[PDB]
């Protein structure tokens, strides 16, 4: 209710004399500068036609002066009408402008001009003649055959790139680079036509023997948006081709992943399982070099934020679904995995592989506890030829989920004298960096602690105030979600949970922090059938209404 | 006339045929590795990588640009760009088996130090090559990544409540 | 060197599952101090074959180019001609190698070029 | 059954006159009409089109309406086509209309309304109007843009797609005739090559005898008609290339002994110029020396089935002559000698 013309007004001449230098596009540039100026262009012309349809036609004159020259350079410019409601938002625009009526002869004029543009665009061979003459000497019409012709123009080109491909340094016929360079334009603004995916499938494949790159990356990232957004439904080896010589593209792919774990669909964690599964992203990082990638864009990622818990999840499920697809399609000659891991000793990450689903839930303390004593035997005895520091087996250790979040459950069930090697453990895991001196200190809290909830649980289910009493930090968000295990776990619960938890709910910070943790450790036990099923619904009623206050 | 030989096309059969191998796609990558495997199962079992790095980094011309105007390349950006970066992943892994005198020359180029419109891939890996030895954190903004990147990856770090994880020690 | 290593299996499904859960049950029984052998034996819970058959260890089937077996149900029948390399080739595979050589020439269906590990005369019948 | 003859034979009167520019009477309600006719028959194309008895009388009653009507003198209608083309039977009298300038006022505005009332309608199960007509006009500017921006030219014209579209369009177009017998492919052919562009017929026939069969009776019901017609065959062999016919001879060997014949004539009606160490032509349009080695060369550069056909109709069509083993006398020998 404020502008009513200018935010549009301005924009209306801006675009009018961008038409007047591109006018068709019979060039490199023209071209180039209207595949990135498009979709800008497209959501003028929504708020456009809004702004007629709302409106009526032949009694205002807002900008129809010059809209008839606007209107026809944009139909003679025919990528315009290669992107996806363009044309029809064209044609709704036009339709907004015809009169029923026309009195004075330059509305009849103004009719007649639409009716000759819309024929020009619909019923027009901007073609070859003779196969013009040919189809309408046998009795057809453009329609029936178009189609199949289309898809024949697409399977000659194909194949032919497949030879150019094949001939890796032959004498025969080197496929005109710029011919290949034009296609590349000439995709992307009809990219979603479901006609052409072989093509494509085919440029992104053969790649040939040039040292430079020879298509625009305007093409890569528009093709990566349209996976990303699954308009599109390729195969795999062409988008990791993809991946793998166009890096913006699979930098902004792995950012629009964050984008669902903070913006859209915190702590759902099958929802990002669905979307890493959905994208190539493990079976591409079966490649090493993508998966050094988008480990140090997680490690970024992780120093920013020290310890967020939605990321650290993300990592885990991005970890299984990556071993997994590794274990499948890799069974002569796989990698390494000093490789992807190089910094670190290969001998605790062979340890770290092992599925919880493998051993009984038993000897998973024995592990746990050995595991322990390795990362001492690393970060305390940090010795050359090893990691470089406390940090990066960390890192290596937040990978694989399970062996990190059994140590609290586990203590709960080992609260019997809970051994040194599970405390030093969670101690470095809620902290690096920490030096023995605070270790200790953390390891005698915790086990004072420990004291306490021991014969909190032996006793009757008491109150949340002879727990709050026990907080009063250094050692907060590890208490904190130790006392969230302690709850589930603890049959003492199911009474006093809400006391607790309200106690706690200082802020929607820590809320979402512990909703992670929840939807986590839920999503934990469902993937290992280990469940009991009065938590598994009490963590679910809690989760669930606390979605509400979030 | 419109036809060339391999730039590869003068060398030891070996590795010209791993050359040959990496230019396969993605997966000429692991094919890298079957080769290393046929070979030291083949009579000969020492594969000079001392030979390749040196073949790799020697100098040649082209005439590139304009069509008047010459310039030099090592044969390691001459080559197609599948062959480098499968090449440059495998390196990656046999990094305990080569000689770090021609590494770094190699990695010299690798950095593409003042190369307009370089490759982001090979910089990219040439810094993390570096790190692997040690010497390549380069007391710089040392991303394999671009500025960019960390910018819109730190623009979304301040959404969320960070964790109280001493991990720089200040 | 006494550590663990990084190690894995390769065969069929059935034989590999069981032995990858003894390694899952007891890895935690690693002793750095005695043989490997002497660690391996006793975590897989198992003896070896010492050289079971010396001779006809692997005569390997696999492609050469994928280093693959079963390439689209398709076997690696394609061979060379010599008793150096012997080395089994797919068709498909063997045909891209060839065909991008400058070397080679086409007859009206049959190709003839170097074998990639030998470099000895080797034809190719589509 | 019989109720899908009379709704279709009304459905074809008005769309042949839907371009007809008598339009004045016309109203929505007639457009209404004609539209909602359109939607049961494509309707019906969905519902039981497939397989089945009814789908073959339909065929029937198109064919035979095709064949009544010809495609000459009253009408060379393109009309609809045939059971796949009544599925977007609507669209086609849409595109007949707008060029129809006899579109008055109201039907038009209305007409304009009904396809476009905007994304008001956004929400249906139904690929309908504004979608198909959004693709078309999208497929056909990438047809432009292809054509004008990376297409090219292909020296092997049968691999060519446009060649090899008309191609598979024709053999759509006899396979037809052939399950019809109305009348006999010959008299199609005929009229065709009499009313069409018969240079780009020639190309458009050459490269549709080597299209692998997908149901191959048109290739054969093609030679029946062209081993009889040989004018056709006289400038079919001159306008093409050399190879093209070669392996358009292996494939159909009956086109083999004739086609030695038509350059045998060609080869013995030139005369040898000691001026100018060649064979030339008496007339103007007569094969040059070099236009007919070419053709042989390639010959040559054939299977052996066919390689021996021509290599002793040679040597006979010499020793005939005079068996002599020199030139300026044997046209013959000069090839001969010139092929190796
Ligand atoms: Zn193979
Ligand atoms: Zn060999």
């Amino acid at each position: 209710m404020a502008q009513d013309s200018v935010d549009l007004s301005c924009d209306y001449q801006f675009w009018m004399q961008k038409l007047s230098v591109w006018d068709q596009a019979s060039t490199l540039e023209t071209q180039q500068d209207t595949c990135l100026h498009v979709a800008q262009f497209q959501e003028f012309l929504r708020k456009m036609y809004e702004a007629l349809k709302e409106m009526d036609s032949n009694t205002v004159i807002e900008r129809f002066p010059t809209i008839g020259q606007l209107l026809a350079k944009a139909c003679w410019n025919p990528f315009i009408l290669a992107y996806d409601e363009s044309q029809k938002i064209l044609i709704w625009c036009l339709c907004c402008l015809i009169n029923k009526e026309p009195q004075n002869s330059g509305q009849s004029k103004l009719n007649s001009w639409i009716q000759g543009v819309l024929s020009h665009i619909l019923s027009a061979l901007r073609f070859d003649k003779e196969v013009a003459l040919f189809t309408q000497g046998l009795g057809y019409a453009p329609i029936d055959y178009y189609p199949g012709l289309l898809k024949n123009m697409v399977l000659s080109l194909a194949s032919e790139l497949r030879e150019n491909h094949l001939n890796g340094f032959n004498t025969q016929r080197r496929m005109a680079p710029e011919r290949v360079a034009s296609l590349s334009r000439v995709c992307v603004p009809l990219i979603t036509l479901t006609d052409v995916d072989p093509l494509v499938e085919a440029l992104l494949i053969c790649h040939g023997r040039e040292p430079q790159e020879i298509l625009q990356p305007e093409f890569f990232e528009a093709v990566n948006e349209a996976i990303l957004l699954k308009k599109i439904s390729l195969p795999m080896s062409a988008v990791v081709c993809l991946w793998l010589r166009h890096l913006p593209s699979l930098e902004k792919a792995m950012l629009h992943l964050f984008e669902k774990l903070i913006s859209s669909e915190r702590n759902c964690l099958r929802r990002i399982e669905c979307f890493i599964k959905d994208s190539s992203l493990p079976q591409a990082a079966c490649h090493p070099a993508i998966f050094r990638v988008v480990d140090e864009m997680f490690r970024c990622a992780l120093l920013e934020t020290d310890g967020a818990l939605e990321i650290i999840a993300t990592i885990q499920v991005f970890t299984q679904c990556f071993v997994e697809a590794l274990e499948k399609a890799s069974k002569q000659l796989r990698f390494a995995l000093k490789t992807y891991f190089p910094y670190t000793s290969p001998s605790l990450a062979m340890v770290l592989l092992q599925d919880p689903q493998d051993i009984p839930r038993g000897h998973w303390l024995q592990t746990l506890k050995h595991i322990s004593e390795l990362l001492r035997e690393a970060v305390e005895d940090q010795t050359h030829g090893s990691c470089g520091g406390p940090f990066e087996s960390w890192f290596l250790f937040i990978h694989f989920g399970g062996w990190a979040e059994m140590v609290a459950e586990q203590l709960l069930m080992s609260a019997a004298e809970p051994p040194t090697a599970l405390l030093w453990l969670l101690a470095f895991y809620y902290g690096p960096r920490d030096g023995r001196q605070q270790r200790a200190q953390t390891m005698v809290q915790v086990k004072a602690v420990l004291g306490h909830l021991l014969a909190m649980s032996r006793s009757s289910s008491l109150s949340a105030q002879d727990l709050q009493t026990v907080a009063g930090a250094p050692a907060q968000q590890l208490i904190r979600h130790l006392l969230l295990n302690f709850l589930l776990w603890a049959p003492g619960g199911h009474t006093i949970a809400w006391d607790v938890i309200t106690l706690m709910a200082h802020t929607a910070e820590i809320t979402h922090e512990i909703i992670g943790f929840l939807d986590q450790t839920l999503y934990r036990w469902n993937r290992l059938g280990i469940e009991s099923p009065r938590s598994e619904k009490l963590a679910r009623e809690l989760l669930k209404e606390l979605r509400t206050q979030v | 006339e419109g036809v060339e030989p391999a730039p590869w096309a003068q060398l030891e059969a070996p590795a010209r045929l791993l050359l040959q191998a990496l230019q396969a796609g993605p997966e000429g990558a692991r094919r890298g590795l079957g080769v290393l495997r046929a070979l030291g199962s083949r009579g000969w079992e020492p594969f000079d990588w001392g030979r390749l790095l040196e073949a790799l980094c020697r100098e040649e011309p082209v005439v590139q640009g304009p069509d008047g105007r010459l310039e030099l390349k090592p044969l390691l950006l001459r080559l197609p760009r599948i062959c480098q970066r499968n090449l440059m992943s495998l390196l990656m892994a046999v990094r305990p088996s080569l000689p770090e005198s021609g590494l770094l020359s190699v990695l010299q180029i690798a950095q593409q130090d003042l190369a307009p419109d370089p490759d982001a891939w090979l910089r990219a890996l040439g810094e993390l090559l570096r790190r692997d030895l040690g010497v390549g954190t380069s007391m710089e903004g040392a991303s394999p990544l671009s500025e960019r990147c960390q910018r819109q990856l730190q623009s979304l770090c301040r959404g969320l409540g960070l964790g109280g994880r001493r991990l720089k020690s200040p | 060197p006494t550590m663990l290593p990084e190690c894995f299996f390769l065969g069929a499904d059935h034989v590999v599952k069981p032995l990858g859960i003894k390694l899952s049950r007891n890895i935690h029984l690693w002793d750095p101090e005695n043989s490997v052998l002497q660690n391996l034996k006793d975590v897989l819970e198992i003896d070896f074959p010492a050289r079971a058959i010396l001779e006809k260890s692997d005569f390997t089937m696999d492609c050469g180019i994928c280093y693959a077996y079963q390439l689209d149900g398709t076997i690696p029948d394609q061979v060379c001609d010599n008793s150096q390399c012997g080395q089994p080739f797919h068709q498909i595979c063997l045909y891209e190698w060839l065909r991008g050589l400058l070397t080679s020439r086409q007859s009206f269906n049959i190709i003839f070029g170097e074998c990639p590990y030998c470099s000895k005369p080797i034809t190719l019948k589509m | 059954m019989e109720s899908l003859l009379q709704h279709l034979d009304r459905f074809s009167e008005l769309l042949a006159v839907s371009s007809t520019t008598y339009v004045s009477t016309w109203d929505p309600a007639t457009v209404r009409r004609a539209l909602q006719w359109a939607r049961y028959l494509r309707h019906i194309h969905r519902r039981f089109g497939r397989h089945g008895p009814i789908r073959t009388a339909l065929e029937r009653r198109l064919h035979n309406q095709w064949r009544q009507e010809g495609g000459f003198g009253r009408g060379p209608v393109p009309g609809l086509a045939n059971f796949q083309a009544l599925g977007h039977c609507d669209v086609l009298l849409s595109l007949r209309l707008l060029e129809n300038r006899a579109l008055g006022d109201a039907a038009r505005y209305h007409l304009v309304q009904q396809l476009f009332p905007g994304p008001g309608v956004r929400d249906a199960d139904e690929e309908t109007l504004q979608e198909s007509l959004a693709r078309l006009a999208r497929r056909r500017s990438a047809v432009h843009m292809l054509r004008f921006n990376g297409y090219r030219e292909n020296p092997n014209l049968q691999e060519d797609s446009l060649m090899k579209t008309q191609a598979e369009l024709l053999l759509e177009r006899l396979q037809e005739v052939g399950k019809a017998e109305a009348e006999r492919p010959a008299r199609f052919l005929s009229s065709l090559w009499e009313r069409l562009p018969q240079n780009n017929f020639l190309k458009v026939i050459a490269v549709a005898l080597l299209q692998p069969p997908l149901s191959g009776e048109g290739s054969q019901v093609l030679v029946h008609w062209l081993l009889g017609n040989s004018e056709v065959f006289a400038a079919f062999c001159r306008a093409l290339p050399a190879g093209l016919l070669t392996l358009v001879t292996s494939r159909h060997p009956a086109l083999s002994p004739v086609y030695l014949g038509l350059l045998t004539d060609w080869g013995q009606r030139l005369h040898y110029d000691l001026q100018k160490g060649i064979w030339v032509g008496t007339e103007s349009q007569d094969v040059p020396w070099e236009e007919l080695h070419n053709r042989f060369q390639s010959l040559c550069q054939a299977p052996p089935p066919l390689k021996d056909k021509v290599l002793t109709a040679l040597e006979t069509c010499k020793a005939q002559d005079g068996d002599f083993e020199v030139p300026g006398l044997s046209i013959w020998t000069d090839l001969l000698l010139a092929l190796r």
